[PDB]
């Protein structure tokens, strides 16, 4: 599970471009996402699948 | 409290985060003496802990499936309570394949028999079994859901069973009224539970429902407990054959971005 | 007429006085093609007479308690009508002891079981059996009674069964709606179909807003409407055909 | 058709998209003779066009807020139809400010007064005016909405007015029933008659059991049935013509 | 008692044998502090005696006919109560010629205006006037009758007004829910009163109704009082936009030699 | 008001023959009758309009 391979993070594998609310389509749907990624790392776009969650912890 | 002097049998308690426990809790709080029933043998543990925590030694196996078991239970309950003040029916079940998708597809004659026998007939069976134990000023209470009155996805044959149960309420209230027994139902809104806190479908559902319920939250087991306690107390002497909606107003609203 | 082009199966035809007969007659008049079912051999000849008076000779044995019977019957109807446009469900039964005296006393587990099985389950049992036979624009109709909605003496476990039936209408309407099928009920007033019922009816005509009871003609016409394309906007509904009886109260006083 | 021989007054015809128009068209098709009313001179010509497309040239000025208007209108209709067979009441209004935002904030004594006067009272106001003109077998029909039965955002004081109207149906049915008059309502689903309503309708088609909204055709046909002799057993009823929308719940989920 | 901490305004108290007095009585009993309103000046006497007997100095003229009078009343009530917990709407009136015989005959546009303005709009007018005085956990309650849901002889335009009132309940509960105000109604059975004990039509009526009501009696002002108290207490937190039937089951029965 | 003239005691004057439940037509309808006659005298058939209520007090 690489930096891109791990970040868990409703979308088709291919459609989910490493490029959440707008294009990717990842009210409360976006909230349980953080809660799920927060658990497995024990720590606008889909940019944080690399930016926020690699440097931090 | 306002149930001081009342002995109330209480069915289907099996978890603290539950309508049935919330009812027992509130009824004990109101100074009612309680009894309890449990299903299979591998449950006497938890139920005995629950009962004890609410001041009760009276725990009794029962399986409403069988007439035998209901008479036994009441013969036994007879020993400690020669004559009581009513019970709370919190029993409902459908073979799990019934609640899955398209109702016409899902339903079967067997699924129908069980759901109706357990969820609706059990209520009257227990009334038949203790008719003559029941004091004047008694009150019976069952639990129902909006699915009786409206078609709700997946709820399937349970809707029919609940509708039966709601009519049972009416007929029971009419038979048993002349000898001082009021019969009623609470139609409860959805309630957060470990179970519902374990499915994105339910989680996002309960959240959406919250947004459209007039009081802007789901009711609580406590909310249901209070209404229940009241409906079994002499405070509700004016009320019989009624199905009280305890869902924060959900059912009386429509198109609330619903 | 407004049913011309439709094929409708009619259950519960047992005498020329049957509600089911008033229904079939109205539908015949309005251009429907009909098929009928019968319970057991005893009644075969009678139904055959009735079917013929109403332009049809499709007449099929059926017992709705048995899954197989239901399945057979629709197989047979298959040959003639590989695709029909709905059916009328006029079937209700509860062991006679159920229907007399104090409800809690009278009712038993077996009675309750039978009532809901025949009176309520059989409705969806039949839908299930013929789902893929039904055209878009189909319509299914069952018969109900105010005993579903109110506690009526002696009606006893039938009330519960009818209540289950009316909910069944709603869940069936919701399920089958997407593939162009509608599902509804008529709650018919008491019909002059043992001083038990002679006084009852007399007081009835006096408190019913239209000042008479309803006839199998009144029911038949409403039934014919609800199974036609004229009722395209109506589904999952329980229509009261009782001349207004049930929306009146304490009109003795 | 099943209305042949009947004379029916139709209110609320204002455009070819009006519910009232779908009703009049269905009744014309089914053999009824028609008469229409108009609100003010501005709309006279329009209604006259519509009346003519539907086989009629009886077209009478009426403003239901004024007792005199109502009384005049029926006097005039008297000349042509000294005795008719009922009317369709498709009139609802509440000052525009009433119908936007928080109900308790929006509502005012004047709004409430007007809404119930036009939307509800006008129904019995008209019955009163023409009681002795109506034949036995007459039928009166008004139009209602689910806002009567459930709290719907922005519908506000109209809900109360419609609720009053549906009770009006029942009391009118009970009063006039003895002299052969029936009285009923259709509760119509929302009809695709400002992103306010474009999304609403779209979600609507998705949760309505028949998977579309109802048309003025669906309403018209049910209306025609309820004013004909086919509905002789139905009185004081509020029939839901909304494809089952209102008997479904939490079908988003 | 279970209303300890609540300040409840209470309208239309004018006699001890009455629904409104029964409500005040039961609410005082439950430890609620009370206020009262009265109509014309020639009534301040009786109402002040009633209020005093239920621990209240707060008596206030009001005439819901006029918006002016409602604001005045609430500005005044503001002095002693800067912020309270709800009120009981027991107000309903139709010009007497409306309740006489055939409804189509009897009704008039004027009879309609008054009946609806007084019996239904008054309820919301008072809600508008104290919206911001009302605490979270507040509750409003009005009084209704079977005549809303069924055509009852003579009740005439009151049925329509009551139906309006019952919808008002629903809409009010939906507007005021988001800021913690529950709104509800009791639909009360008939009740014996000096007035009803003064007409053979009513006397023989109430007697007949008794025979066909499931609990085999008419409800009492006490029965209504209890349900009311409950519906205004935090015990009924689960309940909003509901019309609770308090008629011993009468409405859910039919053809009981009815 | 004679013995026959006084004994107050729903019926047409002429139809009400001095000869309550059966023929005369005078459940609870017959009960308020005693209550009304009991007040003005302060004390099967319509025979008591003479028999019981003349000798007694």
């Amino acid at each position: 599970s690489t930096i891109e391979e791990r970040v868990i993070i409703g979308v088709k594998q291919e459609e989910v471009t490493n490029n959440f609310v707008e294009d990717l389509g990842a009210s409360l749907d976006t909230v349980e996402l953080v809660m799920a990624l927060e658990e497995e790392f024990d720590t606008t776009t889909v940019q944080a699948a690399i930016d926020y969650i690699n440097g931090h912890q | 409290g306002f149930l001081s002097g009342k002995r109330i049998l209480v069915t289907g308690v099996a978890s603290k985060l539950s309508i049935a426990y919330g009812i027992a809790q509130a009824m004990h709080r109101e100074g009612a003496e309680l009894a309890f029933t449990y299903q299979n043998d591998k449950l006497k543990g938890r139920v005995e802990e629950f009962a004890a925590q609410l001041g009760s030694d009276i725990v009794l196996q029962c399986d409403v499936a069988e007439d035998a078991s209901i008479d036994t239970m009441f013969a036994e309950l007879g020993k400690v309570w020669p004559k009581f003040d009513g019970f709370v029916h919190s029993i409902g079940f459908a073979p799990g394949d019934q609640l899955d998708g398209d109702y016409v597809n899902a339903v079967t004659r067997e699924g129908f028999k069980i759901a109706h026998d357990i969820s609706s007939y059990s209520f009257v069976a227990m009334a038949k079994a203790c008719r003559s134990m029941l004091n004047p000023g008694s009150a019976l209470l069952t639990l129902s859901y909006l699915g009786a009155e409206r078609a709700i996805p997946n709820y399937n044959v349970m809707g029919l069973a609940k509708a039966s149960l709601e009519a049972n309420v009416r007929y029971m209230a009419n038979a048993m009224g002349p000898e001082g027994v009021r019969v009623n139902a609470i139609s409860a809104g959805p309630i957060r539970t470990l179970a519902a806190s374990g499915i994105k479908d339910f989680r996002k559902m309960l959240a959406h429902c919250e947004a459209v319920t007039p009081i802007r939250r789901t009711v609580t087991i406590e909310d249901v407990g209070n209404s229940a306690a009241f409906l079994c107390s002499d405070l509700s002497a004016g009320i019989s054959g009624e199905v009280v909606h305890v869902d924060g107003g959900f059912s009386i609203a429509a198109m609330n971005e619903l």
